[PDB]
RNA sequence: UAAGGGCAGACGGUGGAUGCCUAGGCUCUCGGAGGCGAAGAAGGACGUGAUAAGCUGCGAAAAGCUGCGGGAAUCGGCACA
RNA sequence: GCGGGGAACUGAAACAUCUCAUUACCCGUAGGAGAAGAAAACAAGUGAUUCCCUCAGUAGUGGCGAGCGAACGGGGAU
RNA sequence: ACUGGAAAGUAUGGCCGAAGAGCAUGAAAGCUGCGUAUCCGACAUAUCCCUGAGUAGCGCGGGACACGAAUCCUGUGUGAAUGGCGGGGCCCAUCCCGUAAGGCUAAAUACUCCCGAGAGACCGAUAGUGAACCAGUACCGUGAGGGAAAGGUGAAAAGAACCUCGAACAGAGGAGUGCAAUAGACCCUGAACCCGUCUGCCUACAAGCGGUAGGAGCGCCAGGUGUGACUGCGUGCCUUUUGCAUAAUGAACCUACGAGUUACUGUUUGUGGCAAGGUUAAUUGUUGACAAGGAGCCGAAGCGAAAGCGAGUCUUAAAAGGGCGCAGUCACGAGCAGUAGACGCGAAACCAAGUGAUCU
RNA sequence: UGACCGAUGGAGUGAGGGCAUGGGUGCUAAGGUCCAUGUCCGAGAGGAGAAGAAUCCGGACCACCGGCUAAGGUCCCGAAA
RNA sequence: AUAUCGGUAGGGGAGCAUUCCAGCGACGUAGAAGGGAAAAGGGCGACUUUUUCUGGAGUUUCUGGAAAAGCAAA
């Protein structure tokens, strides 16, 4: 092609809605609104979560809980992902292939069988038990 | 870009305004007035389209009645005769015949006037 | 403008795994005794939004 | 692919070049040549238009005719649009008509133009040429000799070259583009597409892969 | 018999639509500049021409006065002199 | 630009806290810009002001209603 | 050379190009004029030991801070210290940070009455500024104030000597100019509603939305066209309604004008690019285009109010006894939503600053 | 038959009315009023009943100067004894 | 092949015309746009072609793009 047989894929545009403009594109007179009523003026929005008088849900329902303003969230790596990047070193923790200056925490999913020197921030009771049966070794730091 | 279809907009009332011509009064060439007076007449039309077969069946069925009765028979006893001897010819052939052929006629009269 | 989200919304209301929406429970009566002890289903167990109602707190939440 | 030289008055030089199979041997993506060329439109306009609504127009406010008794229509203020001199509801705003397309679609799309030209063989090499003084009957006669005067060419150079820009500038179906600046729109513009031995170069080694 | 009337065509009238046109608007970009005035401002009044001045310019030295630089045949502002 | 005064219609499906809004408007007074600016600071190491992108419709606040709505940190201009 | 009133048009044949931007010229010009690319040019005139007291702090009443009672401010009443004091969201202690009650300071930021150079998938005379022209004019009002309409002969005025009718150009018919005067001053083009004349056919025994379907005769230019004796059927249209010929609403007619638009943020979907990754924002370089910018955002683990544990987790003394869990991302087009006047016209009113006692 | 059910995008409606049947109310009145079960008008043209929203017959893709029937009819207006 | 194709509110699909833009093709004083008359055409339609008179200078096809994108009633 060039710049005289330009073509979109099939079905990539389409032509919008135009309404109000007579009766045969089935879009005219009332223009899809219905006959009267607080819908059908100009300037009509929803107010959101009002259910015509009736107590809405967001305020017959009760708040419940607190969040924690210091709260120390870890990124869940698992044995699986661990093979995974071991499979094409040892040492661990090279992150540059993943999280960005982030806190690590290893979890049991798959399985290792082969000596790593894992080392992260935390681990699970499981994973380091997984690891020791592969004959590898833990650094918490 | 401000687009204004001024020719197309007056070429659309005056394709119709060729179509209003011999009516009546204002309903010849005001746009409103004779725009109305044309889609009441093509509802018309297609109401007569519908009609113009019964009006054409009953003229046939009149043709026939004076013909048979000229021949001695009335046209319900015709017709009755005619499809117990199972000959096809329709009302409009019959009532042709009756005008312009009568021996034709007469001879499909006498074939069944057994 | 960004969507605002509703307060009370915000504070009432959570999100799970599956998308699916939690609440807590309000009573039909609030002074406990004269009402059985079964008051363990709206006392002890957080419910999900029912799915007619769903969308309403979507939109007060920005759609999430 | 491999290509062969001419030299400035169109005679093969026998040297021949590589062009990355990459760049100019792909099959071309419709779709990203025609969302680049609409960006590249829709980059080049300028969206100064602008009418007068209600508010900003210069009439008072004021009440024309008292609500009832007159016996006519029902009247506000001078500004309504049903007046004739009165406002342009929803006429044009001023806007701003640029739009994202991601790099990789864009580097897709530059190279399937580029493969469109080297499959329909509209890409032809010369050598690289210097101008002692800026003459346009020399660039005419660069361009009689490589058989691209009858229709539109793109040169593409990989410097500024001062003398060779001001000997084309005056020609009427010719474009200089140098080769780090390649955009799918001007590659498109183009019937010709006539590179230099270092333009090659320059292309494979920036649009590659 | 058409007093008059109806329809169509042709040709006119009225009216000023449409098409084509315009430096009069609109929105911006870049670079400057960001004030005038008691040494009298902004804005006005009254005058000023060969022939009445409606604009423009000018101020009793009044469509204007002087010097230096540019330039070379017409000029004596505009509303069909 | 800075400063002194300062509404109401409206929204909350009524309305008084709240909102509209430290808006409209009135008044005073600069400059080519003005204001701010060099820690009795933020924070839980950074290092004067100003402006842009994020943080974030988050923390908070609220007849906890309608609504309002940061800062720290990071990336820049200087 | 041709056509033409007139070539810049067409067809040959040449030439310049650091100049093929444009405007004008009797039609559309690289080579007719002014210009353009490029180069050159200014006599002046401008511009470039000491350490901040009615202070810190405090009581009462208020205000600004995102905050509707920690920080900062103060009307009223009080009132220290010289390592001390202040802050870290009520209050105490430890810790950390800083050094109030004195002042000045460029840059990056906001705006356009004005001057200069440019631009537009902006308008083209009921549009676009109210104002293309005599425009804040005419007109209206005591006043504050409100506020129009109105462009186009022709390339060139060559703007019609003279004759005829007539009291007169009032107007016209000629002559003449001109490509054209049915371009003649209101002058390009010259539509509709509305108003006439001529020609053809019909019409003075006939009765309802005025048409529609049949169908003689007459009349024109070779199968088309005008009219139409006579026959059948037929209570306009819009809106609003359970339901309208309705005696419910609405319109004198024509031409022109007139009402779901745009921005941002969500969400769904059609089509695409990458893909366990996806994508840059402000901004920065080289010349709108290429290249750089990874800050940030979503995804990649969940459960629990939370500490926390983790393909588990929560509840429990303990249990599956029960609850919740065991391919995306970035765009382009389209639908919908919210916030903005948000499809258009229409109140009675409320508030602020002014103008009016020439009437009464 | 085919559209029943899930999940998602977009709605409109939330003034109904007549007839038949079972009832309440009223006066075993109302073209009354309130419910239930069907149906039609609403949103539905065509045929018969002189002319009638919902009574009887019957659900219109378009054309035809072809044929058969439904309700109801066959002396003339008016098709057929 | 069979079936289906009455429709208000309303949902869905496919297109015509108008103004301007890019690319590619064209037309015009041997007569453009506009105005009058006539003729033909389109699964269907919005509309499109052709001839002639007036007019006396601009217009148009195809593909894609963007909207001041269509009136009978307020
Ligand atoms: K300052
Ligand atoms: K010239
Ligand atoms: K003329
Ligand atoms: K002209
Ligand atoms: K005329
Ligand atoms: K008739
Ligand atoms: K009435
Ligand atoms: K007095
Ligand atoms: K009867
Ligand atoms: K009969
Ligand atoms: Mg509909
Ligand atoms: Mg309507
Ligand atoms: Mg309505
Ligand atoms: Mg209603
Ligand atoms: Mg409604
Ligand atoms: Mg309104
Ligand atoms: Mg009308
Ligand atoms: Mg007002
Ligand atoms: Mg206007
Ligand atoms: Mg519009
Ligand atoms: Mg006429
Ligand atoms: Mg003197
Ligand atoms: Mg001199
Ligand atoms: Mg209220
Ligand atoms: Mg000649
Ligand atoms: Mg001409
Ligand atoms: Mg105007
Ligand atoms: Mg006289
Ligand atoms: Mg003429
Ligand atoms: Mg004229
Ligand atoms: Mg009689
Ligand atoms: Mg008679
Ligand atoms: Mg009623
Ligand atoms: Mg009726
Ligand atoms: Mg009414
Ligand atoms: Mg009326
Ligand atoms: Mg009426
Ligand atoms: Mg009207
Ligand atoms: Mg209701
Ligand atoms: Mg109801
Ligand atoms: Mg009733
Ligand atoms: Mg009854
Ligand atoms: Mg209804
Ligand atoms: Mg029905
Ligand atoms: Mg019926
Ligand atoms: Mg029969
Ligand atoms: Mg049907
Ligand atoms: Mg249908
Ligand atoms: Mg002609
Ligand atoms: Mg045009
Ligand atoms: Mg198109
Ligand atoms: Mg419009
Ligand atoms: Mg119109
Ligand atoms: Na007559
Ligand atoms: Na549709």
């Amino acid at each position: 092609m060039n710049l005289s047989s330009l073509k979109p894929a099939e079905g990539a545009v389409k032509s919008r809605k135009r309404i109000g403009r007579g009766p045969g594109s089935g879009l005219g007179g009332t223009s899809t609104r219905g006959h009267k009523g607080a819908k059908s003026r100009s300037g009509y929005s929803k107010k959101i979560g009002f259910e015509g008088g009736q107590m809405p849900i967001q305020r017959r329902l009760p708040k419940f809980g607190f969040k924690n303003i210091n709260r120390v969230e870890y990124k869940p790596i698992n044995l699986s992902v661990l093979q995974t990047l071991s499979e094409a070193s040892v040492e661990d923790l090279i992150a540059a292939g993943v999280s960005r200056n982030s806190l690590v925490k290893i979890l049991a999913n798959g399985t290792v069988t082969t000596a790593l020197t894992v080392e992260a921030h935390a681990f699970s009771k499981t994973a380091e038990e997984a690891i020791v049966r592969a004959g590898g070794s833990v650094v918490k730091l | 870009p401000r687009s204004v279809n001024h020719v197309a907009s007056r070429a659309k009332r005056k394709r119709i305004l060729k179509l209003t011509r011999g009516y009546f009064g204002a309903r010849k060439n005001v746009w409103t007035v004779a725009k109305n007076t044309w889609e009441k007449g093509l509802t018309y039309a297609y109401r007569d389209r519908k009609s113009k077969k019964r009006n054409f069946r009953a003229l046939w069925i009149q043709r026939i009645n004076a013909a048979a009765r000229l021949e001695g028979m009335s046209y319900s006893r015709l017709m009755g005769a005619l499809h117990a001897n199972g000959i096809e010819i329709n009302r409009k052939v019959l009532a042709d015949l009756a005008m312009n052929h009568p021996e034709a006629f007469r001879a499909i009269v006498a074939k069944v006037k057994n | 403008p960004k969507l605002k989200t509703n307060s009370g919304a915000k504070k009432r209301f959570a999100l799970t795994g599956t998308g699916k929406i939690k609440r807590k429970h309000a009573f039909k009566s609030h002074i406990l005794t004269k009402k059985t002890k079964k008051q363990k289903r709206n006392l002890t167990y957080f419910s999900t939004v029912h799915k007619v109602d769903e969308n309403a707190v979507k939109q007060l939440l920005c759609l999430r | 692919m491999e290509l062969s030289v001419y030299n400035i008055k169109g005679e093969d030089t026998g040297k021949k070049v590589v062009l990355d199979d990459s760049i100019f041997a792909i099959e071309p993506n419709d779709h990203a040549i025609y969302l680049d060329v609409k960006q590249y439109m829709a980059n080049q306009r300028q969206g100064t238009h602008k009418a007068k609504e209600r508010s900003e127009l210069s009439g008072s406010t004021r009440k024309l005719i008292r609500q009832k008794g007159s016996g006519g229509a029902r009247r506000g203020d001078i500004n309504s649009p049903l007046l004739s001199g009165g406002a342009r509801v929803f006429g044009p705003r001023p806007r701003n008509y640029s739009f994202k397309l991601n790099k990789k679609l864009k580097a897709l799309a530059r190279r399937s133009a580029l493969s469109y030209k080297a499959k329909n063989n509209e890409i032809i090499v010369v050598e690289d040429f210097n101008f002692d003084a800026p003459k346009t009957k020399a660039f005419k006669a660069i361009s009689a000799a490589l058989k691209v005067g009858e229709k539109k060419v793109l040169y593409v150079l990989p410097e500024v070259n001062k003398n060779v820009y001001l000997s084309a500038r005056n020609l009427p179906n010719t474009n200089l583009i140098l080769a780090n600046l390649i955009n799918t729109y001007t590659v498109l513009a183009s019937k010709n597409l006539v590179l230099t031995e270092r333009s090659v170069a320059v292309v494979n080694e920036l649009f590659k892969a």
